[PDB]
This record gives C-alpha cells, structure tokens and sequence, in this order.
C-alpha cells in the first residue's frame, strides 16, 4: 500500500531506476510524469552498476530523505551498504525477489511489500544474527568488564551460562555447559539446509516492477491509455516465459482487460484519428509479421525454426510445401506481409492458427494489444522491445551507453518515431545476423560439451556481442539449435555456457550462464552456482550485475577455473 | 453512369475529392493541400503522393487502383482540380482561368 505513504511524498527526492532494464524505463516515465504533476522536481538516474549506484549516492551526498530506488535491493544488509542511511526512506519494488531479511527487518529506511504465499524465513534472522558461537559479544568473570552487552541471551550472548534469554530449557549445561553452541550449530545448520536453499542454490525473478504502479495510479483517477501501453512493454520484456516467467498471462486477461474494457469512456464515438482507445487480440511472437516478408521472418525466429530446422535446406523443402497447402505465392513470400495484396493478408493467421496445428508447431500464438496514433501505420506490440534492445550500442564514444539510455526512454512517446524505425532497422539486421553464426559453429561442431554441461568459447569481439544481451541470445538460439539435431533423448537436458569475447576491455573473456531445456518454472542454479569454483581456487571473479546470472573474468583465467568448476 | 459499382462519380463525387481535406494531423502541416497551392503559386502545378495512404484511409481503393489505374489516375486529377480552384478563389474573382496538373506516385 501507499495510498497512505504517497501522501509522504511531497518532499525532495531522488528516483533511481536501476540498470538497463524495460521494466525500469517503463515502471519510471510514468512516474516522471506523475511528479512533475504535483509541482515536485527530482532525479532520474542511469545506473551503470552497483559502484555506479554507491557513487551515485555518493555524488548525492545530501539528506535527500525520499529516496527511491527500484528493481533492485537484494545486495546486502544494504545498512552496511549505505550506511549514513539514519532514518531515510527508501522504497524497494523488485522482483528479483530473493532478497535479505536485514534489508527486510530494521523497519527503519525500507519497505516491506511483503505479500507472498510463502511463509518459509520467519526465523531466518531469529538464529543467525540473534544466535552466535565462541563469540565476543559478551561478559567475563572478571570485574573490568562488568557491564551488560547487547545481551541477547543467546548465543549471540554469551556461551558460558550467562543467557537471561533463550526460556526453552535449561541453564547451567544440557549435557555440557557449552552444549549452548552444540543446539546452537544443530539449528543453525540443520536451517541452513534452507538457508543455503536462499540465495545459494538458485534465482528468480518475482512480479512486475510497475503493474503494481499502474493500479497505484489508477485509484487516483487516470485512464492513461499509453499508461497501459507502456506497462505492457514493461511485461512482454519478460512475459516470455521461456525467458523469464509471466505466468498469469491467462488471468492477466481478466485483470487488464478488467482494468480497460469494462471502463468504456467512449462506446460509441472512437472512430477518430489520435489514440484510439487501445485493443487486444490473439497473436503471435513471430518475429515481425509485419513490415517485412515472410521467408525472412520465417527464418530468424528460434522456435519457428528449430522445430523444422531450416538452418540446412531441408528445412525449407517442407516450409515451401506447407506454404504450398498454405499456398501463399513465393513473390507474396518475398513482399512485406504489408505490401501483399489484401485478401491473403486478411486471411493468412485466419488460416495458419488452424493448419499449423498438425504440423510439428503448437506455440506462436499469444494474447497482445495493438494500435494507432493516426493513418500512418499501425505499430505492434513488441516491435518496440525489439527495436529497444538494439539501443543498447555499446559505441566506443563512451556517451553512447547513458545516452542510449537516455534516447530510449525519450522514445516510447508519441512524438518521437524517425528512430523508431531505425530501431527496427537496426533490429533486423542484428536478428539475421544471429542466425549468421549457427551454421558456422553447428557444422563446424564447436558444441563443446565437456562434461555435465554444453559449453561455447568465441575468439574477437562483434559489436552485436560486445555487450552480453545478444550473448544470451546467441547462445538461446544455438541451443536449440544443436541439442534438436545432435543427440538421442537422453542428454537434450543439461545447461549451457558461452564466453564473450571483450577486445575492447583489454580481455576479459564474458561469460553469461543459461539454462537447459523446457523447464519454465525450474529455473537457474546460476543464482550462486559459478561461485563455487570461485570459492574452490577463486580468480579475479565479478558479480557486480543486480542480474546474477553472469561474470566478468579475464582474458585467459577460465580454463583452470572452469576444470574446477566442473562440478 | 451506371451507379452500381465502378462507377464514374463515387470516387470523384467525394471520396478522392474530401481525401485531402481529410487528411489530418495536428501540427496542421498534415495535408497535401498546402504543398498543393504553394507549389500552384510557383508554377509547378504538381504535388507527391504515397500509396499506402489508403491502409491510412480505407481497404478497397487501392486493390481497385491497380486493376485500372488508368482511370482512377485521372479521376485523381479531375478531383484534383475541382477541390483546388475553390482555393483559387480568394473571392472569386482571381482564377483567371483554371488550368491542369498531374499527380505523382
């Protein structure tokens, strides 16, 4: 709740809106907007990683006491990050969701939006900081030290039968007068089987960063149709629940159609030009029905493609002949579906939704929205996610990455659309030339597999994968790739790797970890699980993204590392 | 005239001729009738056009223009006329005389 602690929020602040991110520039362009409504200035910030954060804070050295950050928080006992945070606000909203319980308890300069059917680490805390073994934190027989610590009465207290707490049993020895650390250690530990099932097993994420913020300012009477719009870029970032889950998608269409239907504030007057009150329909991902041909589109698409493998040929002899029972002509097959005649793009999904349902492919089709600004065109519901992440142009300018950031989120107006179209552009060309690199490291049989995982190395850098998002998208297309056409049954079900050459940054050698096959819900190991052989040898490792699922090494100090980490 | 399709007057009677009046956006540039009478002031007496205006108006004309754009190519220019010598009054006193232009695609 804040429609309560909103009516706090008159003072100064700073909005930080964590690193790159759809759910960030959505979730806080609404609340720019919100801000600048009720006559408040304040900060937006481009976050380049956690010490772009503690200096950030740092170049805001101020009492600015309504700080806000989002998409964010599970770092530390961010106390001991922050520590002159005395009695500031902050708010946390994140759904990168496992988190600390210090950053949860200490009800101080937090929030706890705690609501969640899992009620599993109340006495997380109640062992670990409260509970303590051969500690200091205590009194001696000696007269010097007759003052009364931070008793506890615990083990966080002493373990020599001083412990005016802890009432379940008895004083002066179970079995020994120390057995205090042996019940100390048994709970501790035989917890610590859930405690290491937090936070050093696996990752997620939670929810959305800003559906949340929706209704927030919806009970305060706003039907901003590009509201609506804009969170739904924010989710079909990760409504891919391959990628990152959704889930609700089916009674997400009660609750959005809920919000936005039955609310009709024109049921009879809306054929008119600007903003015509948004829609819905049952579509596909498809990459890019629209503004280009199909046997373009047909091709770069993973799952269009890795269930009837057209990477080799024989893939487009049965495409052409279900194109044949489809009948769309190849000229038609090789004009944007836009500039077709009618009749046939009118009908096409009408007849492909049925007649694919017998033909190797059952999931393209989802639920979205669409619409216009005028008689232009008429724009598509991912189109914008996709002309997004081919922004993130890591440019040796050294602007570009912040000023990227800054030209995306002037983006998603209505105003701004000559870049939008570059951003498709520029789109296309990276999402072919994905496709570029699976037939020479297929058939070149680069999968190295060494042992329980699959596993890729590159040897230079490509400006599509300096940075590591193309990375992930690389190694999610050769998966599929690889593992539909080299195996038995048996083994299409262990996890991935893939460096990422850095020449720009005197090597470094990325990696991105990613997971095996069809598992939605059963999600990475990678929340620590690299960390091992970094505790094993240990060499030069970096988890400096609020993303876990990722490192930063050196040029050449993997191999090793890596033959350690082959368990 | 056989008014039941294909017909001589439809197109002409308003459609093409209220097209441009019409065609709007906000920032009141979004017509072709300004590049229209200022390109008449300078005796081009042409304007350009695109042909995917009419997925931003209707779904018939243009799978109708291919089949006998002979035609409609000068229905366009007939409309064109008629809708731009109202403009050509600025009273009616100062069209001299009308005259022709050709369209572009």
């Amino acid at each position: 709740l804040r429609n309560d602690f909103y009516r706090q929020l008159v003072g100064k602040r700073i909005l930080i809106v964590v690193n790159y991110d759809i759910d960030a520039i959505c979730a806080s362009r609404i609340l720019q907007a919100l801000f600048k409504y009720d006559h408040m200035l304040y900060t937006v910030v481009p976050i380049m990683g956690v010490t772009g954060l503690k200096r950030a804070y740092g170049e805001h050295q101020g009492d600015v006491k309504y700080v806000v950050l989002v998409n964010c928080g599970g770092c530390v006992d961010i106390v001991e990050l922050l520590q002159p945070s005395d009695d500031v606000t902050f708010f946390i909203c994140d759904s990168h969701r496992p988190l600390d319980v210090c950053n949860i308890y200490s009800d101080r300069q937090v929030c706890i939006l705690g609501d969640a059917s899992l009620e599993e680490n109340i006495p997380a805390f109640e062992t670990i900081f409260y509970d303590s073994e051969g500690e200091d934190e205590d009194e001696d027989e000696s007269s010097d030290t007759e003052q009364q610590h931070d008793d506890s009465g615990a083990g966080e207290s002493d373990q020599e039968d001083q412990a005016p707490r802890s009432r379940k049993l008895s004083r002066l020895e179970r079995h020994e007068q120390r057995i205090l650390k042996q019940r100390a250690r048994r709970q501790w530990e035989s917890e610590r089987d859930r405690i290491m099932f937090e936070y050093t097993q696996f990752s997620y994420y939670g929810r959305s960063a800003a559906l949340m913020v929706f209704e927030l300012a919806w009970k305060l009477s706003k039907d901003n149709m590009d509201l609506l719009w804009w969170a739904i870029v924010g989710i079909t970032e990760q409504l891919l629940l391959g990628k990152i889950e959704s889930g609700a998608y089916t009674l997400e269409l009660e609750q959005i159609q809920s919000h936005v239907s039955r609310l009709t504030n024109k049921t009879n007057d809306q054929n008119t030009m600007s903003a015509s009150k948004i829609t819905f329909e049952n579509d596909l991902h498809l990459v890019l029905y629209r503004h280009w041909p199909v046997t373009e589109s047909m091709r770069y698409s993973r799952y269009s493609s890795c269930q009837l493998k057209l990477w080799t040929l024989r893939g487009e002899k049965r495409l052409h002949e279900l194109l044949l029972e489809m009948g769309l002509p190849l000229v038609h097959a090789r004009q944007t579906y836009g500039a077709m005649d009618l009749v046939l793009r009118k009908e096409f999904f009408s007849m492909v939704e049925r007649l694919a349902e017998k033909y190797d492919i059952a999931d393209i089709v989802y639920g979205t929205f669409t619409l216009s600004y005028g008689y232009r065109s008429r724009y598509a519901a991912a189109d914008y996610v996709y002309a997004l992440l081919a922004i993130m142009e890591s440019v040796k300018k050294h602007k570009t990455p912040e000023d990227c950031f800054l030209e995306a989120s002037d983006a998603l107006s209505r105003q701004h659309k000559q870049l939008l179209s570059a951003g498709i552009d520029q789109a296309k060309l990276l999402h072919a030339a994905v496709f570029r690199q699976v037939q020479s490291s297929l058939e070149a049989r680069q999968v190295h597999s060494a042992g329980s995982f699959f596993y890729y190395v590159l040897q230079e850098e490509h400006a599509f994968f300096s940075y590591p998002y193309a990375l992930g998208l690389l190694a999610r297309f050769l998966l599929r790739g690889h593992v539909a056409t080299s195996r038995a049954r048996q083994a299409s079900d262990l996890p991935l790797i893939a460096s990422c050459p850095l020449n720009a940054s005197e090597g470094m050698c990325l990696l991105v970890g990613i997971v095996p096959v069809r598992e939605d819900s059963p999600r990475n190991f990678f929340g620590k699980a690299f960390e091992q052989a970094a505790q094993k040898s240990g060499v030069a490792l970096l988890q400096d993204f609020f993303e876990p699922a990722v490192v930063q090494l050196r040029q050449s100090d993997l191999t090793r590392f890596l033959d350690s980490l082959t368990v | 005239n056989q008014q039941d399709a294909q017909i001589n007057l439809q197109a002409v009677k308003k459609k093409y001729k209220e097209f441009i009046r019409t065609f709007n956006e906000e920032n009141f540039f979004y017509k072709y009738r300004d590049t229209l009478k200022r390109n008449y002031l300078n005796g081009r007496y042409f304007l350009e056009i695109e042909m995917e205006d009419l997925v931003g108006f209707d779904e018939t004309l243009a799978d109708k223009l291919n089949k006998q754009p002979t035609e409609h190519l000068e229905i366009f220019e007939e409309a064109a006329r008629e809708v731009a010598d109202e403009i050509t009054a600025p009273r009616p006193e100062h069209e001299e005389h009308m005259h022709d232009i050709q369209i572009l695609l």
